[PDB]
């Protein structure tokens, strides 16, 4: 059943994106989507979501499209409930907008069901009692700052450091190790950046036209008005919630950028007539992030694991928009430009990184102890690097020289050739298992691979590939030495 | 809730706030009372009255089923202030500010709006409250009825130190008379939902749910509940206080309560001031924390101890909400971010931290050792190539001892501190203090090897805890017997156990030494 289904109303007032609607038979509920049936002078349709009620017969709304050519007293009709978005495996491979209409010109979607955008966050009973590790198949992440099931994960990094490459690798590696799908919330993104993601995913075959796809794209770009850019984060989250709850699966979500959600709400909140809080943001800033980020969590049924980009405005970390977000996040991944330009990809600076589940209770004791020794050794190495610049390499102690040899190998072994980046690196990818990652790094700290050369560890995955490259280096070095032992 | 009379219809909604038009007759609801809005024929939606306008209109703060509220719906009144379920039957359960129980995976009521105890109603704080931390219980000792703030940055251990304080009570509460049991009330204001679940499981595994009730207003739930959550927490504690029993109240955290109250105030066009907060944001936390107190002998001698948590942004105490709560509470426990990453956990900055009623709050035994520690750490911090005095040696060992994950038992703490005071860990190196302390508590070296011959004093006998609290360590009954235990433990540890460190210069043994010493940091 569905009451108030096609209940007719008329447009009372139009001030920008904010639009009032008069209903004869009482106003619908809050968050109720309304289609504007009147007129064919527009090129695109108009859909209004009720945010407030003014009286029993009038309700204030926000426009998802532009409000151009909208006359007063124009016919408006309800949908039945909230804005409804398609879900299931028929969505995979396709691009969508905030409403759930296909924006890729590849026919109608197969949708067997539609779910509402504004779902409620899970109760206490639905939460997982096992904080569990989400094995990304990447050495720097899994060892030092492991992503957890249900986790909000944060991707800190400047322009052109490896963000889009890491998201694409996680979409591959979720689907390799857990068989999971992925969803990409293009929240307030550049429309031109959306094309490059769609093409690069088509080239790497995470999205496939003819065959199997393992990605969903939901884009609410800068050109769109604030109502869309605000609600588009939730649209993607509804699709990921279907794969979590119904299909019972480990799923990734990718919100670039979560600041643009908060900023989009800051525009509507101004137009709604609400008094701004600190630094000109909406007074419901903490509540807006609350209802969004709480839905992103590991239930008993499945697990959504959202990696997010967060813009820090004016490089001011004390600003409300990041500062409020920091409480919600589990694994902070920091990408450095100097690390990228030195040759280490992915460009993860492990000292500035951190994870909540880096704890003897959650992960194993052998995982924590090995992971701490990598962080400890790299901290000693940075102190020793300042001494070698001043004094010299020969001036160091006997034990400290061996720490440098291991620490140099640790920095090189933290690099990894990505499977999506075969075109860039010119070498096949490497999914490194959690058991492989812990054992290989453990042996390096012991000093079992002291006689193994340094460049063997650079851009490989796991100890078998290290010893394979070291064999190739021994053979090629034997040949070139024999050439100079002659001329 | 109990309906009475249909007072009006819903006119406007603006998220979590609404205004009503009165029904024919103009009955007029009472101020600060609950009202039930009929969202459907079967279901209701609660709300609190905040404004009674001249027009007849009534301002409402929405609480439940906010999505289901609509304009034109009927509104029933209670004609009563907000009362909630309180008592022993509410323990071991999760509950809203309104009183509804939350399901979790696998009782006479009390007014939330209540005045605090007056001048002659209270008394000086004498009963101690053990957090179970050597850093806190010596230097920043909390008394029963005291308000002790917890401040610091995100991920500095503000929740853990508050939750472990509740867990520390179970070992005492199980053994003692229930009259002196510390019943805990963890209020979770604006937190993530999974964080409440992990604390529920952590409280359940240590038997804390028996002596604890969890107030919960998560980030999904509205600002009206978050605003009211600490008030509902104290109400549940005041039951135990007014009926001559001692209680604990954790608010985690008042920063997010203030943000929820700011949302409410700003949405209702209340004039904002410093950092956009209303005029009465000080009054919000003041009337909350003053209801926590230590009552007189004339009114049972009960207590509500308060542990308000307040998040600071980049170690900035000059923020408006932080400075307000500092001026209300009886000192603070400051958690530094640099100490956290440096190693010290809990990261208690002793110089910044302070207890305004420390000396009178402490136990007679704990007062003996702790008075000296202030003198040693004062000289150690000032004096900190090398050159080691007796204070420099013994001072560094205290810093190693203060590191701990889970809370220490009063006997196991005070003996390991007494050892360091009289200088039993001087020959023992700084890295092997946790291995020395572990072998003192769980194992025992005198009974192991041979050279025991103590008549009563051992560490396996946990019941000596309460004899130590009565007589102290510096006393003719226990002094000679204790100094045997420590002399046997040091000589055997230095001879048999510390001899390995000169040995062990190989890869599978240095790593084995590390993994042993790492695990010793956790268990005290
Ligand atoms: N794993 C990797 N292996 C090799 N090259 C990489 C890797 N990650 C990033 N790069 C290089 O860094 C450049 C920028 O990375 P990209 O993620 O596209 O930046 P942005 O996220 O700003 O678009 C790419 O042109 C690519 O050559
Ligand atoms: N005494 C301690 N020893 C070791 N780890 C701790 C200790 N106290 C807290 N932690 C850890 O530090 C992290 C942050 O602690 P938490 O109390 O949640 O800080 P906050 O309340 O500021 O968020 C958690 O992962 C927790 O397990
Ligand atoms: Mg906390």
């Amino acid at each position: 059943v569905a009451d108030h289904k096609g209940r007719v109303g008329h447009v009372s007032q139009v001030i920008g994106a904010v639009v009032d609607v008069h209903f004869a038979d009482g106003v619908p509920p809050v968050l109720t989507a309304l289609d504007v049936v009147d007129k064919l002078g527009r090129d695109e349709p108009l859909t209004l979501e009720i945010v407030q009620h003014l009286d029993a017969h009038t309700g204030r709304c926000i426009a998802m499209q532009t409000t151009d050519l909208l006359k007063l007293k124009a016919k408006v009709v309800s949908t039945g409930g909230n804005i409804s978005v398609p879900v299931g495996r028929e969505t995979l491979g396709r691009i969508f907008n905030v409403l759930g209409d296909a924006i890729d010109q590849r026919g109608p979607v197969g949708e067997k069901l539609r779910m509402p955008i504004h779902a409620v966050a899970p109760k206490l009973a639905d939460q997982a009692a096992e904080d569990a590790v989400l094995t990304t198949g990447i050495k720097v992440i899994d060892l030092i700052l492991p992503y957890c099931k249900g986790g909000k994960i944060g991707l800190f990094g400047g322009a052109g450091v490896g963000k889009t490459v890491i998201i694409m690798e996680l979409i591959n590696n979720v689907a390799k190790g857990h068989g999971g799908f992925s969803v990409f919330a293009g929240v307030g993104e550049r429309t031109r950046e959306g094309t490059d993601l769609y093409l690069e995913m088509m080239q790497s075959k995470v999205i496939d036209l003819k065959g199997e796809s393992k990605c969903v794209l939901v884009y609410g770009q800068m050109n769109e008005p604030p109502g869309a850019r605000a609600r588009v984060a939730q649209s993607a989250l509804t699709m990921a919630e279907y794969f979590r709850d119904v299909e019972g699966q480990d799923v990734l979500l990718f919100i670039d950028n979560i600041f643009r959600f908060t900023q989009a709400n800051s525009e509507v909140s101004a137009l709604l007539g609400r008094i701004p809080a600190a630094v000109g943001y909406q007074p419901t800033l903490a509540e807006d992030l609350g209802q969004l980020q709480e839905r992103i969590t590991s239930t008993t049924k499945g697990s959504i694991t959202s990696v997010q980009a967060v813009y820090v405005p004016a490089d001011d970390i004390t600003d409300p928009a990041p500062a409020t977000t920091f409480s919600h996040l589990d694994a902070t991944t920091v990408l450095d430009r100097a690390v990228a330009e030195s040759g280490i990809y992915p460009a993860v600076n492990p000292l500035e990184c951190a994870s909540r589940i880096m704890d003897p209770d959650v992960i194993s004791v052998d995982h924590y102890n090995v992971a701490q020794d990598v962080v400890q050794m790299l901290t000693k190495y940075r102190e020793l690097q300042d001494i070698i610049a001043v004094l010299g390499i020969d001036e160091l102690s006997e034990e400290d020289k061996l720490i440098v040899d291991r620490a140099r190998k640790l920095v090189k072994f933290l690099s990894q050739p990505f499977q999506v980046a075969e075109v860039f690196t010119g070498m096949t990818g490497h999914y490194v298992q959690l058991d492989d990652t812990i054992d290989s790094f453990s042996g390096l700290l012991m000093g079992t691979y002291d006689q193994v050369p340094e460049m063997a560890f650079y851009m490989v995955g796991g100890i078998n590939s290290v010893l394979e490259k070291a064999k190739k280096m021994a053979e090629e070095a034997a040949e070139l030495e024999k050439m100079r032992r002659a001329r | 809730f109990k309906t009475t009379e249909m007072i009006g219809y819903v006119h406007s909604i603006d998220g979590t706030i609404a205004t009503l038009i009165p029904a024919p007759g103009n009955p007029g609801v009472a101020y600060n009372t609950i009202i039930q809005i009929q969202v459907s024929p079967t279901t209701f939606a609660a709300g609190l009255v905040f404004n009674l306008e001249k027009d007849g209109r009534i301002g409402i703060i929405l609480m439940d089923n906010i999505t289901e509220v609509q304009s034109g719906q009927k509104v029933m009144a209670t004609g009563q202030l907000l009362h909630i379920p309180v008592g022993a039957g509410v323990l071991g359960k999760v509950v809203n500010p309104l009183g509804h129980e939350v399901p979790v995976g696998l009782s006479t009521l009390g007014k939330v709006d209540t005045g605090a105890p007056n001048i002659v109603s209270r008394s000086p704080v004498n009963y101690n409250l053990l957090t179970g931390f050597k850093a806190v219980d010596t230097m920043i000792p909390i008394g029963r009825g005291q308000r002790e703030l917890i401040v610091g940055d995100r991920q500095t251990g503000k929740t853990s130190i508050a939750v472990s304080t509740i867990i520390n009570q179970v070992r005492i509460n199980q053994q003692i008379l229930s009259k002196n049991a510390v019943i805990s009330i963890y209020v979770s204001i604006g937190q993530r939902c999974s964080n409440v679940a992990r604390i529920h499981r952590l409280l359940q595994s240590y038997g804390a749910l028996r002596y604890t009730t969890v107030m919960a207003a998560t980030a999904a739930e509205p600002a009206g509940l978050q605003y009211l959550a600490p008030y509902a927490g104290v109400t549940m504690g005041e039951y135990f206080m007014n009926r001559g029993r001692h209680c604990l109240c954790v608010y985690d955290d008042l920063s997010k309560q203030a943000v929820a109250y700011r949302q409410i105030s700003l949405l209702l066009r209340r004039p904002p001031g410093r950092e956009a907060y209303p005029g009465d944001v000080f009054y919000l936390h003041s009337r909350l924390l003053e209801r926590a107190a230590m009552l007189s002998p004339g009114k049972g001698g009960g207590s509500v101890t308060a542990l308000p948590i307040v998040e600071t942004l980049s170690n900035d105490v000059t923020a408006y909400i932080v400075t307000n709560v500092i001026s209300i509470t009886d000192g603070q426990i400051y958690l530094d971010t640099k100490l956290f990453t440096g190693g010290q956990r809990p990261a208690v900055n002793i110089g910044l931290s302070v207890s305004r009623v420390g000396s009178s709050a402490q136990n007679a035994a704990m007062k003996g050792v702790a008075g000296k520690l202030k003198g040693i750490l004062a000289e150690y911090r000032k004096l900190a190539q090398q050159v080691q005095t007796i204070p420099m040696i013994r001072g560094a060992r205290f810093v190693a001892l203060f590191n701990q994950k889970q809370p220490s038992y009063f006997m196991n703490a005070i003996v390991s501190l007494y050892a360091c005071l009289n200088g039993y860990l001087d020959d023992v190196k700084v890295q092997y203090v946790k291995f020395y302390e572990y072998l003192l508590v769980h194992r025992d070296l005198g009974i192991m090897y041979g050279t025991a011959k103590n008549k009563f004093f051992y560490m396996y006998v946990q019941e000596l805890n309460y004899l130590i609290r009565f007589f102290t360590l510096n006393s003719p009954i226990l002094h000679g017997e204790l100094e045997e235990m420590l002399k046997q433990h040091t000589h055997l540890f230095l001879q048999h156990y510390q001899s390995k460190m000169n040995a062990i210069k190989s890869e599978k043994d240095v790593k084995a030494l590390k993994n042993l010493l790492y695990s010793c940091k956790r268990a005290v």
